[PDB]
């Protein structure tokens, strides 16, 4: 009875803090901020960094990444945006990788826990996400011996 | 290394491609995306076996490894190249950190582990149900740097521990409470498998009772 | 009763004839020489018939004819007491459950189960053995 | 604690902490921290939703604010029995009791779904202070635990 | 006709498979002649010898017949020397092998997809040689003391390995492209479990299995020839788990020089879909198309 | 219920039954009254197998 | 047998899935195959054969009853596969190898079937 | 009962009246239906509990035809 069309197994999403999102053609796997924060809020004027990795699930044709905007800041595409007949385009290097990148200049605050939204446009495709923010593999920050009370 | 990626990507592409998909993006109602779920997970997942997975039900099982050692670093290699994500602990020489992954503080372990891990893997981690078909496996088969890894990518419906919930120090502890409460004997005879009353109230059923029986018949009469 | 006896010879010489051929057949011209598995089955095949045929070929030739090994016999000629048949028995389905016990256990893999059902059948298998052979209670 | 602490995926057990409370070295603040470690309507489950199922979030009447986020806290306890109810299924988003097999649907503000439950799980209000530390945000909108005659 | 005596066998694009298929046909009305006879006597008794209303005594009591008993264990077993005979000839021109074929095909079946690999070229008249064995990827496979033979379970180095390789997807159907008029040689591995590989136009299949030379199976075969150009369907037939439904390939028969102009498209780093583009051939699989990965129509 | 078959003469099979009572001139027992007390269902349990032989 | 009739009538996955079906196969197969006509042989033999033979029972009474009890409980411990998450065996009636392995067919269903 | 019906009719309790099996299959029957209403979500246990109260309705509904008709007694 576990076993029919509505199976437990495989509608399981990643067990990571990026999102998926569907761009027409394009799959978008693992959206995420990186954004180390201090306080309550990453203030704007801070430049804040998008990942992602797009895959081409056309095999026939290729495709690049044009204009993403949000209500965050204004967002810088550097490198070749191309991504190509059945391959991977990786935007910035996540945590544990050992160039296309996405700068986020922030117009408003952030802060880890909220989702905000952006518009990502191919050739051939546009949608918004609402991506997280994601501490990746850096430490626990100290926190402030307390006192007796 | 670009050997180590290359073998890796050949393995992945006769193994696991008609799950996750050839840039490792998922297939829907198939199998997710592996985009930055790391190598940690590719070690979990393919060591205790539960990869590559064989259908659709309620959990996929643990079973025998299709993989060696140097498969699934290579298989995890690969997935690392796309979309990073936590690593499996090593060693000075380079292999999978199991003895140092041992915790000095065992009487911490325990007390993280009753509060964060025995609620699904039982008081001395023997396993027990989910909610349908679902259940927390025994814990006394998995090697140090499994333990480690199991908490640190959150695998099926096990909750995912992060580097900042619990540290490695504290993981450290947790593994060497896991560890320690599979390998010590029980103190006062066979334990009967460790899940209390149930076993105990069967066995004085099938044991003491029918002997109390058993020599009620031979001493008395019938008829 | 020959004739028992010459029909498992009869399987017999067929099976000890196939063994053989198809041992010299697949050691020439079959791809990694002699099939093991196959060739192992038919000489043990060969064995079965050949111990049941030797049996009977045994007794055949110590007991004269029986009634119904005689073409022309009359049914007054098997008067008599012929054996033991159990009247009624409940020990067959406690060996069943016992046995069926053991199997669940080692289906599962729960050596617990395993242990209880072989206790369960060794004490089935007793029950049944002794039906018939234990004496009064005595007191 | 703070936001970035639990990953998408993780659950937590939180306790109601007061600065003044304090870090259990001396006699008074250890039998302070005695007290909130034994309360039995204190402990509480902090779950971090996956962003991409934000969307399947129904809220609960007078609770629509009540998560930071996508940083959820209900209590522990069950409100069948007061065992704590914490068998916390990532996947599915079921919350699992021990002791009775009730679950509670995390994303509709836990509701029971199967077993002998028959209400929710209280949720408590959440949202951080200006050192970006996670902090209740109120108490409480009704009784935590297990029911009795007096109670709604 | 002969159509409806082959009774839905395709009509065949090598010569092993007319040959097959004359056998097939021949052999169905041999079978549909005794099937005939032995009808027609269960109907004629059926239909004559049925209790009258006016015969109070019981028929003639005869129970053997024994010159008609021994002439009917002749005739079938001369029915079968025939078919025997026959089929010994059909197999052996099936199952025959050339020292020298003309296309060398690496086949790696796996849960649940198809793997082709070019492993090597030899047109008969000089007009195109290729060696796309790669040797340097079989070698990484060697996994070791070891159970079997020295060698741990995941040793893998029976597989083969090749430059050019069209890798089947769950949202592609791998494609293998051949020239027609050509010799091709078949080499059949399993990663996994054991797998089918029938192209049903070929009239033929065999099955695809882990570790064949262990386990004693030719893993090999060959067609003289493919008579026609085309686009034909292939199917996995040996029960390989739960996509076994759902890896189906396809196989494209072009003509020479339009294999020629593809290989050389794909050894510039085309990919299968862009590189049969390039021969204007339909990039896709046009016989079948993908499954739905949804798991059915109640999801 | 005794267990032992017999074949008589004109081929029909009877059970050899011992009789828990008094018995006809034909030989079949006078019916008993159930009086709340198990009934031998065993001719082992009746004695009918006798002791092995004194000794260790 | 009814069941993968009805999903074969139509292309595409009314009802079932690809598991299910496979369990289905499986199963039907050893069903009709041990369930029914192998014991049925000996409940036809049980029912005629000492007629046959002009006997008054088989060799071994006992012997012939537990036959049958271990024909009923071993049909049900394969059945039973079908009450488990996973479900029954999945690999056909055949249980071809590795398919079989514990690798490629890890239920507990296939385990009840061997057993 | 008679003894014909129960041997040891006049040993003990032997005879249960038709209308407790009766009613009490039709209450476990209305039991089986009335735990439809719960939290669960699923409804493949509706489908068991309504089958097991069909068949139980149908069992009761027979022996009470049976009976009325006097086929048993
Ligand atoms: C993990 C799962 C299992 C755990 C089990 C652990 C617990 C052990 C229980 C021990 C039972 C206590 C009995 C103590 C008596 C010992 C003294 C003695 O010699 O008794 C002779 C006694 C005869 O004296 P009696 O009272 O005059 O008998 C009346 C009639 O003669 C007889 O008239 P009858 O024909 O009506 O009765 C015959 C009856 C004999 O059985 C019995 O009557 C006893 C059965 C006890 C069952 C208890 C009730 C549970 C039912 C629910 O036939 C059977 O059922 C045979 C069963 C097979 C024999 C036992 C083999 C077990 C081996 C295990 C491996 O017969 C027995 O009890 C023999 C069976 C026991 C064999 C000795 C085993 C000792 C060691 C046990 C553990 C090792
Ligand atoms: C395996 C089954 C082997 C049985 C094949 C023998 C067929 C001959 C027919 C016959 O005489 O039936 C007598 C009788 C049938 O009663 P009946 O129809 O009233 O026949 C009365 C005779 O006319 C009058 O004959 P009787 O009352 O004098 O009794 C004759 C009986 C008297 O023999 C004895 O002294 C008792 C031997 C009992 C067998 C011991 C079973 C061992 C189980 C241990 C499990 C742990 C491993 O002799 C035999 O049955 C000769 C067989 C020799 C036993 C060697 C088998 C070793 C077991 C292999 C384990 C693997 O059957 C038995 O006494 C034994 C059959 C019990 C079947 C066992 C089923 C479960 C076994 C599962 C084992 C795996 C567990 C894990
Ligand atoms: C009047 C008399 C009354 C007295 C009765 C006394 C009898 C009991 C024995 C006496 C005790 C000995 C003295 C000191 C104790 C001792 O020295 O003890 C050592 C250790 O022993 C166990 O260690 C196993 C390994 O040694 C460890 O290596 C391993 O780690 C550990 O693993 C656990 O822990 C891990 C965490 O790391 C988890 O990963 C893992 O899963 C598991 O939990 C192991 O334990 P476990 O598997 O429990 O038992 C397995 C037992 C095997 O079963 C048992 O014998 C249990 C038997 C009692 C249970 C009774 C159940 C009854 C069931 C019902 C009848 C149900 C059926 C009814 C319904 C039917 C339905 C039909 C209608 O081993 C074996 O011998 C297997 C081989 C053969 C077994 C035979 C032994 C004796 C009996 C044999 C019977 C005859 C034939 C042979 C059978 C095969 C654990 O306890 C340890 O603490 C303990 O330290
Ligand atoms: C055999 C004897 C009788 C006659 C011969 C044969 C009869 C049997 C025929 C039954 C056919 C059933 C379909 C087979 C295929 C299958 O496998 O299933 C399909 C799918 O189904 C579920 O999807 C539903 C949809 O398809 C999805 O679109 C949808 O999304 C999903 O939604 C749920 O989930 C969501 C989150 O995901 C939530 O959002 C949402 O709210 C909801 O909860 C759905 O699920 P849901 O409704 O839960 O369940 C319902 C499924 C689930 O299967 C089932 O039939 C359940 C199994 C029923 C078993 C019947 C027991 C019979 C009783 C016993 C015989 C009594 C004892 C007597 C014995 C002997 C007596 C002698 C003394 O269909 C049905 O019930 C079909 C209706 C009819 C059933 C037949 C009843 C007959 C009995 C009545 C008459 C009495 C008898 C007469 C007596 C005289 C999911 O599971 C999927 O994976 C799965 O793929
Ligand atoms: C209300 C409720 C719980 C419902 C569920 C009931 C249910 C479906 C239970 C059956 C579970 C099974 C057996 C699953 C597989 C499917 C299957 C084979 C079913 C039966 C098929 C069938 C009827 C035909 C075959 C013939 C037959 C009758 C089979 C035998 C079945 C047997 C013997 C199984 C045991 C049944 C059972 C539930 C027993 C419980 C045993 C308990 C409570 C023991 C506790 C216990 C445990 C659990 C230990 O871990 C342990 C570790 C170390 C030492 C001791 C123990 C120990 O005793
Ligand atoms: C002690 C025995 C008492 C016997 C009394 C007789 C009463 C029998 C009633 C029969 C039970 C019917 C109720 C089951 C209604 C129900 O809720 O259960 C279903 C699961 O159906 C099943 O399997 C049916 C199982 C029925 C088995 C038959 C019962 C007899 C057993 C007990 C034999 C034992 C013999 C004794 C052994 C030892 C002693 C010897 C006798 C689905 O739940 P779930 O699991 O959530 O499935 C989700 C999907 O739906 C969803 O798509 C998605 O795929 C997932 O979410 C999936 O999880
Ligand atoms: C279909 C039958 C699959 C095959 C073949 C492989 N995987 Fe898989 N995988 C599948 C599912 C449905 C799931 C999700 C639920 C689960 O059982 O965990 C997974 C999961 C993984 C993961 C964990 C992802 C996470 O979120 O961290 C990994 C790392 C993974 N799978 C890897 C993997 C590899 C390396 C495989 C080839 C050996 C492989 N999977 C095969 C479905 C299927
Ligand atoms: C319930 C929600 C769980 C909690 C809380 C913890 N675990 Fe768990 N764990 C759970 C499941 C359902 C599974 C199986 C997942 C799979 O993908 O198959 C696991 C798995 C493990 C393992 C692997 C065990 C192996 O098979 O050897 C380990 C080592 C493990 N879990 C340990 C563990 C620890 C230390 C936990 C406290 C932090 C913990 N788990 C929590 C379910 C649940
Ligand atoms: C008797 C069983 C027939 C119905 C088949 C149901 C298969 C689903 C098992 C899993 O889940
Ligand atoms: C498209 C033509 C189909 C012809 C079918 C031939 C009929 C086969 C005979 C059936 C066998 C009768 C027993
Ligand atoms: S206490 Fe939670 S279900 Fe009973
Ligand atoms: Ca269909
Ligand atoms: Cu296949
Ligand atoms: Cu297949």
């Amino acid at each position: 009875c576990s076993a029919g069309q509505i199976s437990q197994t495989t509608t399981q999403e990643p067990a990571v803090n990026g999102v998926n999102a569907q761009a027409g053609q394009v799959s978008l796997r693992n959206v995420h901020l990186r954004a180390p924060q201090q306080t309550d809020y990453v203030e704007p004027g801070t430049t804040v960094e998008l990942l992602f990795v797009a895959a081409n699930d056309s095999t026939e044709g290729s495709n690049k990444l044009k204009s993403i905007t949000s209500d965050v800041g204004e967002v810088t595409l550097t490198g070749d945006s191309t991504v190509p007949a059945d391959g991977v385009l990786i935007v910035g290097e996540p945590d544990g990788q050992i160039a296309v990148t996405a700068e986020v200049e922030l117009t408003k605050p952030i802060t880890n826990g909220l989702l905000y939204d952006f518009t990502f446009t191919f050739e051939d495709g546009e949608t918004t996400v609402a991506v997280p923010i994601s501490a990746g593999e850096q430490p626990r920050r100290p926190v402030p011996p307390a006192g007796p009370g | 290394q670009s050997a180590l990626l290359r073998t890796g990507k050949q393995l992945f592409e006769t193994s696991c491609v008609s799950c996750h998909g050839a840039n490792l993006q998922g297939v829907p109602d198939r199998g997710p995306s592996l985009i930055g779920t790391g190598e940690a997970a590719v070690y979990f997942q393919v060591s205790t076996g539960r990869m590559p997975a064989m259908r659709g039900e309620a959990q996929a099982p643990s079973k025998p490894p299709h993989f060696d050692e140097s498969q699934i670093d290579a298989l995890g290699a690969y997935v690392q190249a796309n979309g990073g994500g936590p690593t499996v602990p090593r060693d000075d020489h380079g292999a999978v950190a199991q003895e140092s992954l041992i915790g000095g503080d065992v009487a911490r372990g325990g007390d993280l582990f009753r509060l964060n891990c025995a609620s699904c893997h039982n008081f001395t981690g023997k396993g027990g149900a989910l909610s349908s078909g679902k259940y927390a496996p025994d814990l006394g088969d998995a090697n140090p740097a499994q333990i480690y890894t199991a908490m640190l990518t959150g695998p099926q419906n096990m909750p995912k521990f992060s580097d900042r919930q619990l540290t490695p120090d504290e993981k450290r502890d947790i593994v060497a409470y896991v560890r320690e409460s599979a390998e010590t004997p029980s103190y006062g005879g066979y334990g009967l498998g460790g899940f209390g009353p149930a076993p105990e109230g069967m066995a004085m059923w099938i044991i003491g009772m029918v002997a109390a029986i058993g020599v009620a018949m031979w001493i008395g009469s019938r008829a | 009763m020959h004739i028992e006896a010459r029909l498992f010879e009869i399987l017999t010489a067929f099976f000890a004839l196939a063994a053989v051929v198809y041992a010299v057949l697949t050691a020439m011209f079959a791809t990694g020489g002699v099939e093991w598995a196959g060739t192992t089955a038919l000489v043990l095949t060969t064995g079965l018939t050949l111990i049941t045929g030797t049996f009977f070929r045994f007794v055949a030739r110590r007991l004269d004819t029986r009634p119904e090994d005689y073409e022309d016999a009359e049914i007054s000629d098997g008067a008599g007491e012929l054996g033991f048949f159990a009247p009624h028995s409940w020990w067959p389905i406690l060996i069943s459950l016992s046995f069926s016990t053991a199997a669940v256990g080692a289906a599962l893999w729960l050596p617990w189960l395993i242990a209880a059902g072989v206790a369960f059948v060794i004490t089935s298998v007793c029950g049944l053995v002794f039906e018939y052979y234990w004496g009064p209670e005595k007191h | 604690m703070r936001p970035e602490d639990i990953d998408a995926g993780g659950m937590e057990t939180v306790f109601p902490w007061r600065e003044s409370d304090g870090d259990g070295t001396t006699v008074e603040s250890e039998h302070k921290l005695t007290e909130i470690a034994m309360g039995v309507r204190n402990p509480v489950m902090l779950i971090r939703i996956k962003p991409a199922d934000m969307h399947r979030v129904i809220k609960r009447k007078g609770q629509e604010s009540f998560n930071f986020g996508e940083l959820f806290a209900y209590t522990k306890v069950c409100s069948h029995l007061g065992c704590p109810s914490s068998l916390y299924e990532q996947q599915t988003y079921r919350i699992l009791c021990p002791c009775h097999q009730s679950q509670f649907d995390a994303l509709e503000f836990a509701k029971p779904i199967f077993g002998p439950a028959a209400r929710a799980l209280a949720q408590l209000p959440i949202t951080i202070d200006e050192d970006g530390y996670l902090v209740a945000n109120g108490d409480f909108v009704e009784p935590v635990g297990p029911a009795f005659w007096e109670r709604k | 006709w002969s159509d409806a005596l082959a009774l839905g066998w395709p009509t065949g694009i090598t010569p092993e498979a007319k040959l097959n298929r004359e056998l097939w046909i021949g052999s169905v009305i041999a079978s549909f002649a005794v099937g005939a006879i032995v009808w027609g006597l269960i109907f004629w008794t059926s239909a004559f010898h049925r209790k009258k209303a006016t015969d109070t005594e019981l028929p003639r009591q005869f129970g053997y017949n024994m010159p008609l008993e021994l002439t009917l264990t002749v005739i079938p077993f001369l029915i079968i020397s025939v078919l025997f005979y026959f089929t010994v000839v059909v197999q052996e021109r099936m199952m025959h092998k050339d020292p020298n074929p003309e296309v060398v095909i690496d086949v790696t079946a796996f849960q649940w997809n198809w793997k082709f690999g070019y492993q090597k070229i030899a047109f008969a008249d000089g007009s195109f040689d290729y060696d796309g064995a790669d040797p340097e990827r079989k070698e990484a496979m060697t996994s070791r003391v070891g159970p079997i033979r020295g060698m741990t379970p995941e040793d893998r180095t029976y597989l083969n390995f090749d430059k050019i390789e069209t890798l089947g997807t769950s949202s592609e159907i791998p494609v293998l492209v051949l020239p027609a008029g050509k010799r091709i040689e078949f080499v059949l591995n399993s990663a996994d479990v054991i797998h089918g590989f029938w192209v049903p136009e070929f009239l033929f299949k065999r099955d695809v299995l882990p570790e064949p030379k262990a386990n004693n199976s030719d893993n090999v075969f060959q067609v003289s020839e493919i008579q026609q150009t085309g686009a034909f369907v292939g199917r996995c037939t040996e029960m390989c788990g739960t996509f076994h439904a759902m890896m189906n390939f396809e196989v494209r028969v072009v003509e020479p020089n339009d294999f020629k102009a593809y290989i050389d498209q794909r050894n510039a780093g085309k990919t299968n879909a862009e590189a049969l583009a390039a021969i204007n051939q339909p990039p896709l699989a046009i016989t079948t198309e993908p499954f739905e990965s949804r798991r059915g129509e109640l999801v | 219920e005794t267990g032992i078959i017999k074949r008589l003469p004109h081929g029909a099979y009877v059970e050899l039954h011992q009789p828990l009572g008094p018995v006809d001139e034909h030989g079949h027992p006078i019916p008993l009254e159930y009086a709340g007390a198990p009934l031998p269902k065993r001719m082992n349990k009746l004695g009918s197998g006798g002791a092995p032989g004194t000794g260790s | 047998a009814l069941f993968m009739r009805t999903e074969l009538a139509m292309p595409g996955l009314q009802f079932l899935s690809n598991e299910q079906f496979n369990q289905l196969f499986t199963m039907h197969g050893t069903v009709m195959l041990l369930f029914y006509a192998t014991p049925i042989v000996f409940g036809f033999a049980n029912l005629v054969l000492p007629l046959q033979i002009g006997a008054p029972d088989v060799a071994f009474p006992r012997l012939n009853a537990l036959s049958f009890w271990l024909f009923l409980f071993g049909a049900l411990i394969a059945i039973a596969g079908f009450i488990t998450p996973g479900g029954a065996a999945d690999f056909g009636w055949t249980a071809y190898s590795p398919l079989t392995d514990a690798i490629h067919s890890p239920g507990a269903g296939g385990d009840l079937w061997i057993m | 009962v008679d003894v014909e019906d129960v041997p040891s009719a006049e040993w003990g309790w032997s005879h249960m009246p038709i209308g407790v099996m009766h009613i009490g299959g039709l209450l476990s029957a209305a039991f089986l239906l009335v735990m439809m209403r719960g939290n669960h979500v699923g409804h493949v246990e509706d489908w068991f509990l309504i089958g097991f109260a069909a068949v139980i309705v149908a069992l009761v509904g027979r022996n009470w035809w049976l009976r009325r008709r006097g086929w048993i007694r």
